């Protein structure tokens, strides 16, 4: 993985010159930011197991998904299922305090594609429920924060597709 | 840096980030605006250091630039003050990311190597960086200069 | 079942049925039958079985039917009874394949997980299986009863 | 792995039906078939050597296969591909007794197709090899175990083709 | 061979060949010669040394070659001395290339497995080499009798 | 891996032939330029560093490669290359002794005209620095085994060609 910071370093020894004032800008844009990235954080983290539930009853309790043969039917899958919203909640929960998007791709979606394919998971309801988790943390974090979150869940959301 | 290491020891433990790590983000959030200033005043300045770095380098080590010298002619004494420019500007990616990685990975995994195959003296490259150090820190008063020079160390003490 | 178990077996060892297994397949088969009229007689008063069970369950659980329960509310109370007769179902499987795979599989694992996200509490799912478990057996003569007992066992030890 | 009770119970569960007449039936059919595969796969057992030995002999032996040049040619392939006979008489064995062939496509044919063709190994006289096993084992077993060796065997070979 | 594997070491200490593995590889070649007349003279006498190691061996193990033995009528016979060709084949290419690395991939690995179904009794094959051995090794000088003994004798341990 | 003795060995095995006339010839000629090889492969190992550092220098400097955004930028990158250098050096010396390249297909070739394209080496720059190897390495020895080596070296560029 890598944070803005190291980002913008990086995109500026690829130039092999010293950071610009359009750098310097991205990272100073970061820093003052970072108390709100925090404070999210700390919500998120005392939250993660009711934004779950909540985002799970509000997306997918109002589908078909569990009457048996379901993808969702049977506890295994049920639990499978719920585990991978917290392990979505958790990494966009990483993403977002790094400002970039490198451990999502690193740590979560390489591979997830292909996977949930041969496993018939289905890439619908799985976004329906992501952007359920969306909505239910922005209610918890606040407008401000919870478009930042929007962005990273949104990425893993549309990196399954 | 400080954001991306303590989210790696929380992704290894499966856990969110404790309040520990988070506090510690913060205090280094808090300061990142000196952290640019130092920056910034390293880089307007680069072509003042780096000369004048590269003066002393050659009154201590004169040996270098003299004949069957590695830096000898214009020509290959130009690409010297080049290297102790490249690692003036890794230092301050370190100072910014108060993190040693990016130097690291950029100039310090294989440095041996390299000036190995291309017949320079490594220990003399190091003294190029204590130049450095000195026609730096100069521009720098107090703990923005503590700051500096701890990375010029770390260059210093990885190329010796 | 013991088929699959014992080709499990035998095909880590890499070789041919023992004479022990070939034997317990016998036996297992011979009393195949026994079996299937337990899965029958259970099925055939499924209704009767879990609607008493779901009685006795809330007549002793008045907390998970009454306001602020997890069950509380025809809709809640009617899922509630479907769970039971969740478990009847898997039960009459384990009795047929004399395996626990299929209730395993089916409705244990991260069965805690689950009805932890859905706030219901599962000492009383459990409690509701214990109803279930009688109301079964009842209906069935003599060792028949020891025999799906055993399962319903298996189900209440594993939801607490 | 699966059994062929297990069959029975995943097929009505992805219904959410309780085991049906006909289901039981299917099951009733499976028992009373019980001794009869207890039995089979125990003359089948005890004969496994000779069962390979008849099928190598009026299969492969003397032929191109064995000269110098042949797949069977060296020791090493011999033994190779007596080792293979060996292999699909055995789990072909366990299907039987299983009444079921998920055990083969999980343990016998994942990738087998492939394998032999990077290796040269001829995918027709191997077939050849498996008529011959179908053969020799149904003159041990009488002709109805004979036939149900023979949906195992073939279901295998089948799968190479 | 003995380059093949000093190759292989080498390469497993991502190295060049020391000097003690290249003096090796300079006297193995200037012996090649010897070698190769080893083999000829082997080769060209093969009818002469298969069939004298019949005739021994089945008078010593007239059994293998009475009603009931694996080599028992003429094609049958036939085939067990066309076994005593492929193994008198295979110690030329040791003899050659002074390694047993080629006698193991083609004659060895995987015999006993082969025999044991053919109804061969393997013991008695390892007896034809023997034979073979002292009608070869009849006709080769003193050295050159070491040599191609040893080949030969590898086989016989290995089939016995 | 394998060397011209073995290659020879089953050439003829794979037709149940005692060594063949030619074989003898092919055989015997293989002895008689063993020392010249052992002598080449002496010299070369004694100036590998030195042949690896000329060969850079006619080849892989001052060129756009070692500047920022390039493939040899980095003192990580660099150091990659020059060991790269190496192992064709090494290898073809192998291949050089052995009279076979089946060293080079196993252990430098497979799947690396691959792997370059993944990482972006640049092919033919690192073909037009090989190139240099031979030459330098040809003053060296010689021709007469250089003739040899750039034989095995070509070898290895046309693997990525
Ligand atoms: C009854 C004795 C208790 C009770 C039950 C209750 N359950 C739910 C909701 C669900 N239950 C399941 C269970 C399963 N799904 C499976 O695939 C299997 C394996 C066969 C089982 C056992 C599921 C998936 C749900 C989710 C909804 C759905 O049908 O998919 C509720 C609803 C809870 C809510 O609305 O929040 C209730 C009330 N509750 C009790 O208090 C009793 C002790
Ligand atoms: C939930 C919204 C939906 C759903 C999910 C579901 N997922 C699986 C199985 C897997 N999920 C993953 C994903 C991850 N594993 C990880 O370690 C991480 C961290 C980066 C992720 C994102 C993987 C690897 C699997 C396969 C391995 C496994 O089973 O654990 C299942 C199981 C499917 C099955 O048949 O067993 C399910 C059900 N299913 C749904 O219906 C929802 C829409
Ligand atoms: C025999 C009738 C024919 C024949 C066979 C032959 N097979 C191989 C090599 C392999 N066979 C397998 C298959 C399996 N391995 C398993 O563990 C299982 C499940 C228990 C199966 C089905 C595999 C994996 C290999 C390759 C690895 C290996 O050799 O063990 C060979 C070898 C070829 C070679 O060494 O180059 C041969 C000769 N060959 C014939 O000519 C017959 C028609
Ligand atoms: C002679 C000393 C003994 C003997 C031999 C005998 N062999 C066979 C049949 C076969 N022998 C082989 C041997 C090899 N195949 C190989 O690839 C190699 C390595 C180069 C060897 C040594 C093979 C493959 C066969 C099978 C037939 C064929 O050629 O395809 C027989 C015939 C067995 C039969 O009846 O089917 C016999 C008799 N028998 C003895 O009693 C001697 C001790
Ligand atoms: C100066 C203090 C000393 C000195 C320097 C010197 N360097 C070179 C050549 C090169 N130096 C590098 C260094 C780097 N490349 C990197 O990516 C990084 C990370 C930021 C570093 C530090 C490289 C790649 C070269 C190769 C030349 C090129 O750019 O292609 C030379 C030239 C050697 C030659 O003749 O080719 C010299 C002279 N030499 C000294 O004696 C001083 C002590
Ligand atoms: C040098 C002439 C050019 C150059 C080289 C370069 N190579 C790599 C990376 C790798 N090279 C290999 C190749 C091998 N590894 C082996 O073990 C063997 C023998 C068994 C070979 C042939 C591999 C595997 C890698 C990747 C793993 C690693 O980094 O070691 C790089 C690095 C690329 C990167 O971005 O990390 C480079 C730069 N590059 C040039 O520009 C020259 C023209």
């Amino acid at each position: 993985m890598q944070d803005a910071i190291t980002a913008v370093i990086n995109a500026s020894d690829v130039q092999g010159k010293y950071l610009d004032s359009s750098a310097l800008d991205r990272l100073k844009s970061y820093f003052q930011s970072g108390e709100l990235r925090v404070r999210a954080a700390a919500t998120i983290s005392a939250n993660s197991a009711l934004i779950v539930k909540e985002a799970v009853a509000k997306s997918l309790l109002y589908s078909d998904i569990t009457r048996p043969g379901g993808n969702m039917y049977t506890t295994r899958r049920y639990a499978a299922c719920i585990r991978d919203l917290e392990y979505y909640l958790r990494y966009a929960t990483y993403a977002m305090l790094a400002g970039d998007t490198s451990i999502l791709d690193e740590r979560v979606l390489n591979g997830l594609k292909e996977t949930y394919n041969s496993l018939g998971v289905p890439i619908g309801a799985t976004v329906q429920a992501i952007q359920a988790i969306k909505e239910v943390t922005a209610s918890l974090v606040g407008p401000d924060a919870g478009r930042e979150m929007g962005v990273y869940l949104d990425y893993i959301s549309s990196g399954l597709s | 840096s400080i954001v991306s290491k303590s989210i790696v020891n929380a992704d290894a433990e499966a856990r969110y980030l404790s309040p520990g790590e988070l506090e510690r983000i913060k205090t280094f959030v808090v300061g990142g605006d000196r952290r640019l200033r130092i920056a910034q005043t390293i880089a307007e300045s680069r072509e003042r250091i780096v000369k004048q770095a590269g003066n002393q380098l050659f009154q201590k080590r004169p040996d270098v630039v003299s004949p069957g010298g590695n830096a000898y002619g214009e020509d290959m004494t130009a690409t010297c003050l080049r290297d102790l420019d490249y690692y003036l500007r890794l230092v301050t990616y370190g100072v910014v990311s108060g993190d040693i990685t990016p130097i690291e990975e950029i100039g310090i995994v294989g440095v041996r190597e390299m000036y190995k195959s291309l017949g320079t003296p490594i220990e003399a490259v190091a003294e190029g960086v204590r130049e450095l150090k000195s026609a730096a820190t100069a521009l720098l008063t107090g703990e923005d200069a503590d700051e500096a020079g701890a990375y010029f160390d770390y260059v210093i003490g990885a190329l010796s």
